[PDB]
């Protein structure tokens, strides 16, 4: 599914993210909640207001999980197993919402990394986020 | 497909600064690179085999401008999207047989290009407003199915 | 959302043969089994943990019948679907927040259940007609989005 | 995507399909063409009328490819590589069309194997068809 070129594109792109993975995760969440309000249904216990500390905290965990995935491109099912259990079994997140967050993530990267967000990197990050979504929405136990 | 008065004003103010040629060319080019199956409808444009050839293809830049100009007509007739895209809907549904899912894809790509061009000025609330616009365009373009 | 004179007659002849009890329950049950994330909207129905509990759930069978009765309204009001499903569309968008993609899924599962019950009597052309009906109902139900 | 239970169901279900794989592929194709005329774009040289020798022949190749996949569930990218190149790089088939054929192929199995098309087998063949679709629509070579 992911070619070797995609893996190296994702690897290099995420090296540009560097220590900002949490900030970008948080901003992506903020863009998703405002742009697709249905997604707020999955966080009824969150303070979703402007500057919310909960969103910032959750974004850090989303960013950290993606960094982990970037380091296990060759075995995402095994590396993300615990996260698949939470999202597919416990939380039963509609797969549609993963397309929305992926789009909001790419938007965030486009804002902060305009010179590095080339079409090819764009295309490889899209494949990457799609493969991560498939793992997190699947019951493969 | 309705926005508030403040939303409309913000959407229109940003479109005043949109270069329809540069944004259109980049948006169509990214569609062909990121969703390669869309290339099938543009075989008469020539070599689309790699992003370099796609992003520098003059026919891609020209058509992208046309496409973005049509988004502009939608941005200026938010209350009449169906009638504004009626003819284009017949073209894409009854004559080209383009699956409506690709309309949504091109609208999200456009948003990503807008985010890349305007940076921090493309705020989350401003993006939220344009997500409504692109969805409205996408549904209007698929109304003939 | 238009059928020929023979299409609508053929669609109705098959609907007369539909068991209003089994088909609704089986289609909804298959939806919860094959697309498990849909179970999230039915936490109040009880045990949905395995296909046996879902397919034998009395609340699933009851609700399935309701769903099939609403599909019936679509088969008998093709020329006014948008108005027939106005209230249900509002229910699923404002209150339940069901993504329109799931309407398509339930619509295809229903088709698969009809195929299972009627076998070779569910011809390709007869299915083609029901794909039109199922798409129309799904589109009417998502109009409030 | 595919669990151990899914593999077992798929293999067992496909043993009931047996030698009807070609018939079912052809009927599935015919249901797709009538039910989704958009798919007719990819066969401009075919007679799509009922009983076509081209459709029946083409259906045989789809049935055979699926039978091949069933014996290589653990390495679909490797076994279906040549067909992935054909569909993604050469033919550039819109991924939406794989969901339409998958639905039409499940419709066909429901017609001919109604007693074996249980909810559990239904759920596993759908996962199976999605994994095959993902391989055939991905440019990973
Ligand atoms: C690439 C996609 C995603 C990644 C990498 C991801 C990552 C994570 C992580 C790391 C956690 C751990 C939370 C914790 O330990 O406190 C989590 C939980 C959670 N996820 Fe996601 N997630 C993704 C997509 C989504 C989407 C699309 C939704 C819904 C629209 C969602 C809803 C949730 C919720 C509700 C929780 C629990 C939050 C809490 O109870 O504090 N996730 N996710
Ligand atoms: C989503 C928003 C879209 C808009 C607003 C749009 C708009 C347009 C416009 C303005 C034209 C020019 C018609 C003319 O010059 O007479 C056109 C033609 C065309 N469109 Fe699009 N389009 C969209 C999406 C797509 C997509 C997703 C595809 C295919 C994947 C597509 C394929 C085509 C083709 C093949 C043509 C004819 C090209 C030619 O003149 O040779 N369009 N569209
Ligand atoms: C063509 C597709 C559908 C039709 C025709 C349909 C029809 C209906 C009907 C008739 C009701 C009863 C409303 C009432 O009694 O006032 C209902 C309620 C409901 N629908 Fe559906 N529906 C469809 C799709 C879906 C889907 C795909 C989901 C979730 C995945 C869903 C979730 C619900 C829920 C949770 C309720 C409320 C259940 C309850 O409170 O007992 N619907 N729908
Ligand atoms: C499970 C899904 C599918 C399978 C297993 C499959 C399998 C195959 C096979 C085995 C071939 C011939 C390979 C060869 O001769 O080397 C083929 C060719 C082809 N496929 Fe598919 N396919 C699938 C889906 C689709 C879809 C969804 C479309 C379009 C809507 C499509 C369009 C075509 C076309 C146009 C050809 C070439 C026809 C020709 O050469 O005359 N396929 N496919
Ligand atoms: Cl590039
Ligand atoms: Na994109
Ligand atoms: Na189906």
């Amino acid at each position: 599914v992911l070619s070797a070129a995609d893996k190296t594109n994702v690897k290099a792109a995420w090296s540009k993210v560097g220590g900002h993975a949490g900030e970008y995760g948080a901003e992506a969440l903020e863009r998703m909640f405002l742009g697709f309000p249905t997604t707020k249904t999955y966080f009824p216990h969150f303070d979703l207001s402007h500057g919310s500390a909960q969103v910032k905290a959750h974004g850090k965990k989303v960013g950290d999980a993606l960094t982990l995935a970037v380091g296990h491109l060759d075995d995402l099912p095994g590396a993300l197993s615990n996260l698949s259990d939470l999202h597919a079994h416990k939380l039963r997140v509609d797969p549609v919402n993963f397309k929305l967050l992926s789009h909001c993530l790419l938007s965030t990267l486009a804002v902060h990394l305009p010179n590095d967000f080339t079409p090819a990197v764009h295309a490889s990050l899209d494949k990457f986020l799609s493969s991560v979504s498939t793992v997190l929405t699947s019951k493969y136990r | 497909v309705q926005l508030s008065g403040e939303e409309k004003a913000a959407v229109l103010a940003l479109w005043d600064k949109v270069n329809e040629e540069e944004v259109g060319g980049e948006a169509l080019g990214r569609l062909l690179v990121v969703y390669p199956w869309t290339q099938r409808f543009f075989d008469s444009f020539g070599d689309l085999s790699n992003p370099g050839a796609v992003m520098g293809n003059p026919k891609v830049k020209a058509h992208g401008k046309k496409v973005l100009h049509s988004f502009g007509e939608g941005v200026h007739h938010l209350d009449n999207l169906k009638g504004t895209f009626a003819a284009l809907s017949e073209l894409h549904c009854d004559k080209l047989h383009v699956d409506p899912e690709n309309f949504r894809l091109l609208g999200n790509v456009l948003v990503v290009v807008l985010a890349r061009h305007f940076g921090k000025d493309f705020t989350p609330e401003l993006q939220a407003s344009y997500q409504k616009v692109v969805a409205g365009v996408a549904n209007a373009l698929a109304h003939k199915y």
